[PDB]
């Protein structure tokens, strides 16, 4: 099971990630 | 017994979910009333 | 709004946990007879049997119209047509 | 006739796991529903198998492998595990 | 009527410039082959050889149809890398008497 | 304003790219390139198309992966004239192989080949362009294992989330939801006995209606609220599909007294324990819970204790 | 001690049993499959119920009622699939 | 009674006069499913898909009746 | 009977087994009289360019294949009366030759022609 | 009042909205009646076909629910 | 029979491969398995083509098999 | 990565035969899926009865019933 769940959630974690970089770099550069 | 795999998805997301329901109704309380404007 | 039209309407669907029957029990339950009728005379119908066709039939139906949905989006229409319904049933090959 | 159900096995479980909880005679329908729907599907497999071996008689290993068929991944593991402690406790005898 | 070989041409401008089959239909009609295009370009109009890859011809107008790596251009001039892989009639083409030997192993 | 053409620089660029929807009557290729301000599609019949970077609202890359076709969708912040028409979506793309046979490693190859080409080629435009963008154009690839199969105009399709939107680039028409402006989500038609549900966004501009995801399949229901939550997006369930037009006007007209009924929470199906409708609109059905009654338990003894065979 | 009781099982092994003995499944039956089968129910029972009991908590209730069995079974991926063209009737 | 139309779009009409050969190909909706062939004087053909097998045995029945040439016929 | 003859004369081709010779639509229409029962080459045309071969050489008129010379140096004395091809070029997939040497059925290749 | 019209159009409406059936052809409401006449001369069928072996002249939601089963319609909330 | 009997015998030992290990086929059953695995993928393009026909086309696409195993129920 | 060996024609042939006229590309990739998720199905059924009949090697006996299980059934056999 872990494997396929471990395969979305990793989709998951990338997009959180990249969200979280989006974030921080959105208020960023427009606080800029 | 006690046979289920972990705690539903849906009852760990709630309280994120109550959460958002709550910051939600403020948040769109204010979006709103100055929108309608 | 506080007004009628929005508070009840608005909240029965939150009121709405019930399973309510959506066609008329009665005019079905003649149609029962009628069609049990159709079959054979002497049939006693329990009401409980009366519900159990009809929860099953509008459940079905709207089942058919789960697929008839899919068929008319299938081809790029919102309007049903009974050539959907047709093709539903076919694909579905619950035809007699 | 006299009236044969599991409903009250049903309530004595749902104590078992909820004993701070109760259930309404809809709810419990359903669940009684439940109990007679999937112990003749796998009533039937458990026939079948038996029946393709010839054989006049059914057993738990049937029932295993009816068991897997039927239930899916956590079902089957839960149910081989739980049925299996289940043939045990009553096997320790004998 | 077969594929496979190295052979000499027979017909028209395009004559007895030496080829290979790329890729096989089962019908034994006709054999692809690796050739050297001898087009104009659509330019007398708003004979010649050379080889042509569908790159100026782009500019003149015509048909720029790619498949990626294998293309077709200006009226399925059938081109890849500027060489043809049209196919001709077996017997159209002089096919026999060539048969890849130890001096000849570097063409195709 | 302009565009500004970066000359005698290498602007990175794609060729084998087909414009949508077309500029003319008919489709054409041509090649796309990064300029000072904006990006250019020439067609190979000469025609000149031009996107300031800013007027983009999503650079969203698809992947060959999977589809006939290798797709940059444009989603624009406003809409441009294709002369024809005006669109607030574009693409580029181009074709992955044989879409129209008519009824062998070497053409499978090619395929894997020509895509990781093609692929690789995009990848390094993106790569390029994001270099010269100093990165003000992240191009967002769909999470494909996060797609599930919807329906938002008319037909089929596989949506998938982006790091700040929800589309489907593929079809034609396209479709892309800036999650941004996603208000609040409702699962309507969910019950137990569908197995398609839908979905409707709410906009934050109520003035604009609200847009449906008609008979997503019921086995998405939870990934697609778990890829919600992850977007601290809020969503809300119900049986029921009533008006958006009416529910709009009427919380337009009256957003202070909707809110005061405690506006969205009206969609909650009052799962738990909230004090203000704790009791929600409930009442006993018909029925003593179930209890047991003492004489029914009395059969039991003929459980008769024949040891047969294990 | 009642077979059920043999196993601690709240399940009537004497019914499940007799089922399967004149409810023509084999022309013999072997105690292992009552045994085993009714122990698979419980199992399944409290599987669900479990789930059904966290609903009424999860419905502000102490009654549990059908509306729960339906978030239950379509939030377990695993009764979703057991229960998939599974009908439930209420009016 | 004594030919063959396909009524709606695109319409068209076929009479026995016209028919060269016919046959029912094992069809689209099973194995023992049928679609039908048609073949004109004119060279000019015509085919049908997509036919239920409970179609197969009236259509046949009814063109052995109308003596129809059917490719298969000599099977 | 005569329906083993080439209806029309455009795009013939002959069977690769036992070389007999029809037109390209005669082998997807009516497959091979000797061997249709055994190669089932009938109705499609992918196997059609398997199976039925543009590249045959000479025509042979069957009449006697019991009392002729040409039925057996050609390797059809045993077959019914028609028109066969002196030699066809190709060969069949590594399976059916299989299926075939199963059946009893020996594939000999009809190319008679000598190589260069 | 004629039954197969108590199957009024609006109770089929109420359905294909519920199908989450959008716009809806007249032509589909007359079909429905005959798709659910169908669908439930199936079902009354083997109603009586079990009502036969139970020597009944009554038809029970047993009946009905071990049909429906038969036809891949299982039904839970009824029986005993 | 219309696929290559090694490639689907070599599918079938592999996939066997991801249950357990030891497992391997009689030709009886491997046979069987291309036998049903043509029915099945007969139906399909059959169904599939309705869809074709219904959406009014020709060419078939993966979501035509999509939806004919969409409404027929093949998934869970 | 078998499947992958599923030849493009042999689908193309079974198409073909299913009365389609034309075919994407993108059939065969989704072909091969539709495939895999039969035969998953299939073989893990076939896979349990064999293992229940105790046996390593599936026989003939075995699949019928693993897709008589599943109403996908084969024809012309007996004993
Ligand atoms: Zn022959």
């Amino acid at each position: 099971r872990d494997e396929k769940l471990d395969k979305k959630s990793q989709a998951m974690e990338e997009l959180k990630a990249e969200r979280e970089k989006r974030k921080n770099r959105t208020a960023e550069l427009l606080a800029k | 017994e006690r046979t289920r795999n972990e705690m539903t998805a849906e009852e760990k997301r709630r309280a994120h979910q109550k959460e958002l329901a709550a910051q939600l109704n403020e948040e769109a309380k204010r979006r709103l009333t100055e929108q309608k404007g | 709004r506080y007004r009628p039209g929005t508070v009840a309407l608005r909240e029965i669907r939150r009121y709405q946990k019930s399973t309510e029957l959506l066609i008329r029990k009665l005019p079905f339950q003649r149609l029962v007879r009628e069609i049990a009728q159709d079959f054979k005379t002497d049939l006693r119908f329990q009401s409980s049997a009366v519900m159990a066709l009809q929860e099953a039939s509008e459940a079905y139906l709207v089942g058919l119209f789960e697929d008839t949905n899919l068929a008319a989006i299938h081809a790029k229409r919102v309007t049903i047509m009974p050539k959907d319904i047709q093709l539903a049933r076919r694909i579905r090959g619950e035809r007699a | 006739s006299r009236k044969e159900s599991y409903s009250v096995y049903v309530y004595k479980v749902l104590k078992q796991v909820h004993p701070d909880t109760g259930i309404s005679s809809k709810a419990m329908g359903i669940m009684n529903s439940f109990v007679n729907d999937i112990f003749e599907r796998i009533a039937g497999e458990a026939s079948r198998l038996a029946h393709y071996n010839k054989r006049s008689t059914i057993t738990s290993r049937e029932i295993q492998t009816a068991v897997r068929l039927l239930l899916p991944g956590e079902l089957a593991k839960h149910a081989v595990s739980e049925g299996t402690k289940a043939v045990t406790k009553y096997t320790s005898a004998k | 009527l077969k594929p496979k070989s190295w052979v000499r041409l027979k017909r028209g401008i395009y004559k007895d410039d030496i080829a290979q089959v790329d890729y096989v239909e089962p019908s034994q009609n006709t054999i692809s082959l690796k050739m050297i295009p001898r087009i104009d370009y659509d330019r007398i109009k708003a004979p010649p050889q050379r080889l042509f890859d569908a790159e100026k011809i782009r500019s003149l107008g015509g048909d720029v149809a790619s498949d990626g790596d294998f293309l077709i251009f200006e009226g399925n001039r059938y081109s890849r890398k500027g060489f043809l892989f049209k196919s001709f009639a077996m017997s159209a083409v002089i096919t026999e008497g060539v048969k890849p030997t130890l001096s000849e192993l570097e063409k195709f | 304003d302009s565009l500004v053409i970066n000359l005698n620089r290498s602007n990175p660029k794609l060729k084998d790219l087909y414009i949508r929807p077309n500029i003319a009557q008919k489709r054409m290729q041509g090649s796309l390139e990064a300029h000072v301000n904006g990006f250019r599609f020439t067609s190979v019949r000469g025609d000149k198309v031009d996107i300031l970077y800013n007027n983009i609202k999503h650079a969203l890359f698809q992947p060959c992966d999977g589809e006939m076709i290798i797709v940059l969708h444009f989603h624009l912040k406003n809409a441009i004239m294709f002369g024809k028409k005006r669109h607030t979506d574009v693409q580029f793309y181009t074709e992955v192989g044989e879409i129209t046979t008519d009824l062998d490693l070497y053409a499978e190859q090619m395929e894997r080949e020509m895509r990781h080409k093609l692929k690789t080629a995009f990848k390094n435009f993106i790569e390029k362009v994001e270099a010269l963008t100093k990165e003000e154009l992240e191009f967002e690839v769909p999470f494909r294992d996060l797609g599930f199969n919807g329906a938002p105009y008319r037909s089929t399709c596989l949506l998938q989330p982006t790091s700040s939107a929800l589309v489907n680039a593929t079809e034609w028409p396209p479709f892309v939801v800036t999650l941004d402006e996603v208000e609040l989500i409702h699962f309507e038609r969910v019950q137990f006995h569908l197995k398609n549900f839908d979905m409707v966004i709410v906009y934050k501009d109520y003035s604009k209606k609200v847009t449906m995801i008609n008979a997503i399949p019921v086995a998405s229901l939870d990934p697609i609220k778990e890829w919600l939550n992850s977007c601290d997006l809020k969503y809300t369930e119900g049986v029921q599909s009533l008006n958006w037009t009416k529910i709009m006007k009427t919380i337009v007209d009256d957003p202070e007294g909707f809110f005061e009924q405690g506006g969205w929470s009206f969609l909650e199906p009052e799962g738990e324990g909230s004090d203000a409708e704790e009791g929600d609109s409930e009442s006993e059905i018909e029925d003593e819970t179930f209890n047991p009654s003492e004489d029914d338990y009395e059969e039991e003894e003929e459980d008769s204790d024949e040891d047969y065979s294990s | 001690k009642t077979r059920s009781s043999r196993a601690g099982l709240q399940f009537p092994v004497g019914r499940v049993h007799r089922l399967l003995r004149k409810g023509n499944y084999s022309e013999r039956v072997g105690a292992g499959a009552p045994v085993y089968l009714a122990a698979v129910l419980e199992y399944l029972t409290a599987e669900i119920l479990e789930l059904a009991g966290n609903a009424a908590r999860d419905n502000k209730k102490t009654r549990i009622i059908p509306r729960h069995l339906q978030l239950a079974i379509r939030n377990d991926e695993e009764l979703n699939k057991l229960l998939g063209r599974v009908t439930i009737a209420q009016g | 009674e004594r030919g063959f139309i396909y009524v709606h779009k695109p319409p068209v009409h076929i009479r026995f006069d016209e028919i060269s050969f016919v046959n029912f190909a094992r069809g689209t909706t099973t194995t023992r499913s049928f679609d039908f062939e048609i073949e004109t004087k004119q060279g000019t053909q015509y085919t049908f898909s997509s036919i239920e097998r409970e179609e197969y045995g009236k259509l046949f029945d009814f063109v052995n009746a109308k003596k129809l040439n059917i490719k298969n016929r000599g099977l | 009977a005569l329906e083993t003859v080439p209806k029309d004369l455009r795009h013939l081709r002959a069977c690769l087994l036992c070389s007999l010779v029809k037109t390209i639509d005669q082998f997807e229409y009516d497959g091979c009289d000797n061997c249709d029962a055994y190669l089932q080459m009938k109705g499609n045309r992918e196997m059609v360019y398997d199976c039925t071969s543009s590249s045959f050489d000479g025509i042979i008129a069957m009449m006697s294949p019991e009392d002729s010379w040409v039925s057996k140096w050609q390797r059809v004395s045993n077959f019914k009366p028609g028109v066969y091809a002196v030699s066809v070029t190709g060969r069949l997939p590594q399976g059916i030759v299989r299926e075939l040497k199963s059946r009893g059925v020996a594939y000999k290749s009809r190319d008679t022609a000598i190589k260069t | 009042r004629d039954n197969i019209q108590g199957i009024t159009k609006p109770a089929i409406r109420r359905l294909a909205r519920r199908g989450g059936v959008k716009r809806i052809s007249g032509l589909i409401y007359e079909e429905t009646r005959g798709v659910l006449k169908v669908f439930l001369e199936n079902v009354i069928r083997d109603a009586v076909t079990y009502t036969e072996h139970a020597k009944r002249k009554t038809v029970t939601a047993m009946d009905v629910v071990y049909a429906l089963k038969r036809q891949g319609r299982t039904l839970y909330g009824f029986g005993g």
